[PDB]
RNA sequence: GCGAGAAGGGAAGUGUGUUUCAAAG
RNA sequence: UUUUAUGAUCCCAGGCUGGUUUAAUAAGUCAAAGUUUAGCCAGAGUCG
RNA sequence: AGAUCAUCGAAUAUAACGG
């Protein structure tokens, strides 16, 4: 068994705890604390404001394949998300889920 | 899982103490330590049963960390979890050694 | 442990007046509860083994039932809020193994205190 | 004083020559060899550094183990593959600059990396 | 179809055979059951040749080496319960066993007994280990038996578990492991020069190389093997055999005879 | 300008869940 | 160098929990190895 | 953030790394 098509379970946003915080000052119990913003992100509006805005593609998990048979006939799939900057591009569209 | 009734009686408070201690930690002894600064540390855990009223053992090999390469093979020694993942294997950090084998 | 459990055998008789029984840390405390209640007569350490006396009242003797609970492959411990449902409307005696050393049933409850059922002398079901 | 810069083009010869992406084994050796860095620095000292920088976690070196294992992989091994992070060009070049100045100030009156301490 | 028959003895094993009994057969210039030459100043010159080792029995040849192996561990006269007298006398008994067994081949009822006595002096190994350290490893130096440590259980895999069968690896070279045979590796068929074709049950028994188990230098890396290196005891090629006498991945102890 | 999957069973086995603790973006 | 009968490699299917009263000197102080019905947590992405 | 028996389908076991 090599080269073996395997399968992760699926997971969402993740909503940010209302008890969080920015930055642990040395810590004092045996974990991490959790966030507030969690996967979120915060940006500047158009009308001078600041409200939420969904992240880059938030880990588009490529291991599963498209539930709806009849995706293809409505969506283009094998999609690639290309971050460029005049003449410089950076190498980041492999979204690989780390261990816990 | 064990059901409302089942986390009052004698049996099942009695093994949850033996199990645990303060910050989580364990008690194991060292069955390897070749690797530099790596020591795997082999823990005892204990567990009941609702069925029968009997208590058995099972073993719980652990890789553990550390800093000046004190402890040895074969040598009881105590571990401390920790909230992160450092290297590929391991997971714990030393804090003392209790019992010392003659080299 | 062992050595607890070979007792029963030997003071549960009819036909006799002394049995010997092995000699232990543990057994010398068993029996001194024991003669409290009035149910050995006597007993004296012969060396590596104990010699215990048997009492008799018109022919049967005091003892008519031993019921071992615990075993040395386990332990059965009992809050002390369970052991009254477990006992009662009864006059058995059971010994508990607590903290501060050896003592009954009855004395278990009056303090509050976890022990251990080790045996019951007098017992139905 | 007066720390030397190190040139883009230099370290180019550096890492094609040990060889996209390769290992970090041959890296290590093919370092010291050149002397770039210049007591002689020896084969622990980097890999001591590399450990204790937590440069494994932060590139996602352990991304790798999902797609061989897969489920298997993502409990703790007690609760499975340890090659080590194949470092590219654009990685090796920050990991050159941060053991670069990680050994001048070892020797420094004033640190620059972690000056601050707790009682 | 292939028939199953016994393996060819390989020339190395028949020469060492006759070796070891060799070595068994000599008789020193010595006296037995201490018969000091204040004794023997009594008898004449004629009957005292009675009394040399080379007119002695073998009861009373394997007993003199005993004494003279006793006194090297003595730790008090008329003293031969200790452990350290135990370890030597039980090894005189069972090369004694051994040595006979090559020349008598029908007594199958000895063959439980020198079980016995392999497993008993293995036992003794294991108390010594923790009441004395520092004496355990003299007395193997000694008397060159294979040293080896308990400090942690032993595993359930044959390939890694010791065999007290090979505990005396440098006295014997032909007792030290195999080759496995039971499902699929076993050895192929093949055909001699006899118009027939045959197929053997075991293994040929190969030679061994010296550095069985043994120190090895080691080179610097991070890959794999090492994900966090070669530790500086190892580069030196110093460190302290645990099991010394595993067999290996791939290898089987060898038989009890 | 604000709210809206309020009709979701397709993924996963040592996972999903439960329990003990902790969290001044 | 690492796992491995305390199940390592490996094929198919099943998502975890709570729900008040409840007779009998089994008088339960939480319904006593395992039985549920409004409910908690949780369930990827795409207009190129 | 730590700990946290697996079961059914009768069964068929040693595999992956470096000289």
């Amino acid at each position: 068994a090599f080269d073996r098509l395997r399968r992760l379970p699926n997971k969402a946003l993740r909503p940010g705890k209302c008890a969080g915080s920015l930055f642990p000052s040395l810590p004092a119990s045996v974990g991490d604390a959790p966030s507030v913003h969690g996967d979120f992100c915060v940006v500047r509006r158009a009308d001078g404001g600041f409200h939420l805005v969904p992240p880059y593609p938030p880990r588009i998990n490529r291991t599963v394949e498209p539930y709806p048979p009849s995706a293809g006939n409505f969506y283009e799939l094998n999609r690639q998300f290309k971050l460029q900057w005049k003449n410089v591009e950076y190498q980041f569209v492999p979204k690989l889920l780390p261990r816990p | 899982h064990y059901k409302t009734w089942q986390r009052n009686t004698a049996g099942y408070l009695r093994t949850f103490m033996r199990n645990k201690l303060p910050n989580n930690e364990m008690i194991g002894y060292v069955i390897n330590d070749k690797h530099p600064k790596s020591i795997r540390v082999a823990c005892d855990r204990f567990m009941y049963v609702m069925r029968y009223k009997k208590t058995f053992r099972y073993t719980k090999k652990v890789w553990a960390h550390d800093e000046e390469s004190e402890a040895r093979l074969g040598d009881v020694v105590r571990i401390q979890p920790l909230g992160y993942r450092i290297g590929p294997w391991k997971n714990y950090v030393l804090v003392r050694v209790l019992h010392k084998e003659p080299r | 442990m062992q050595r607890a459990c070979e007792m029963v055998v030997s003071l549960l008789r009819v036909d006799a007046l002394s049995q010997r029984c092995p000699f232990h840390v543990l057994n010398v405390q068993i029996l001194d509860l024991l003669q409290r209640e009035g149910l050995i007569r006597g007993f004296k350490v012969d060396g590596t083994k104990i010699d215990i006396l048997l009492k008799h009242y018109k022919g049967a003797p005091v003892i008519r039932n031993i019921r071992v609970v615990s075993k040395p492959s386990r332990d059965i411990w009992l809050t002390p809020h369970e052991l009254k449902f477990r006992t009662r409307f009864n006059t058995g005696l059971w010994i508990m193994q607590t903290s501060c050393g050896v003592i009954s049933h009855r004395d278990c409850l009056r303090m509050g205190i976890g022990g251990k059922m080790l045996m019951a002398i007098n017992n139905g079901y | 004083s007066s720390l030397p810069r190190l040139l883009d083009s230099e370290l180019t010869a550096i890492f094609q020559g040990a060889a996209i992406t390769v290992s970090s084994n041959r890296l290590f050796k093919a370092l010291l060899q050149s002397g770039i860095l210049d007591p002689v620095v020896e084969f622990q000292k980097l890999c001591d550094l590399y450990e204790e920088g937590r440069f494994y976690r932060t590139w996602a070196g352990g991304a790798h183990i999902l797609k061989i294992s897969g489920v298997k992989g993502l409990a703790p091994p007690g609760g499975i593959d340890g090659t080590p992070k194949h470092m590219s060009y654009e990685e090796f070049r920050t990991f050159v600059h941060a053991v670069r100045v990680w050994l001048r100030d070892e020797r420094s009156p004033v640190p620059l990396c972690d000056a601050t301490v707790r009682a | 179809v292939a028939l199953k028959t016994r393996a060819p003895k390989s020339p190395w094993y028949i020469e060492a055979e006759k070796e070891f009994l060799n070595e068994r057969a000599q008789v020193p210039d010595a006296y037995i059951e201490r018969w000091h030459g204040e004794d023997l100043s009594k008898l004449s010159p004629a009957l005292r040749r009675c009394l040399h080792l080379r007119c002695a029995s073998s009861k009373e040849l394997h007993s003199w080496r005993k004494l003279q192996l006793c006194r090297l561990l003595q730790r008090r006269p008329f003293d031969t319960g200790s452990p350290a007298v135990q370890l030597a006398c039980l090894t005189e008994k069972i090369l004694n066993v051994r040595a006979h067994l090559l020349r008598h081949f029908r007594d199958q009822q000895k063959k439980k007994v020198l079980s016995i006595w392999l497993s008993r002096r293995h036992r003794v190994m294991k108390y010594l280990y923790r009441v004395d350290f520092n004496l355990y490893k003299y007395v193997c130096q000694q008397l060159r038996i294979k040293c080896v440590r308990f400090a942690i259980p032993d595993s359930r895999d044959r390939q890694r578990a010791i065999s007290p069968i090979a505990v005396d690896g440098d006295r014997c070279k032909f007792l030290i492991r195999q080759k496995l045979w039971k499902a699929r590796f076993r050895p192929r068929q093949l055909k001699q020069v006899d118009g027939k074709v045959v197929r053997f049950t075991r293994h040929p028994m190969e030679q061994p190389s010296s550095a069985w188990n043994l120190p090895k230098e080691h080179r610097p890396s991070l890959s794999r093997a090492w994900p966090y290196g070669v530790r500086e005891e190892r580069l030196k090629g110093n460190y302290v055999i645990q099991n010394p006498t595993a067999a290996g991945l791939g290898y089987c102890p060898a038989p009890l005879f």
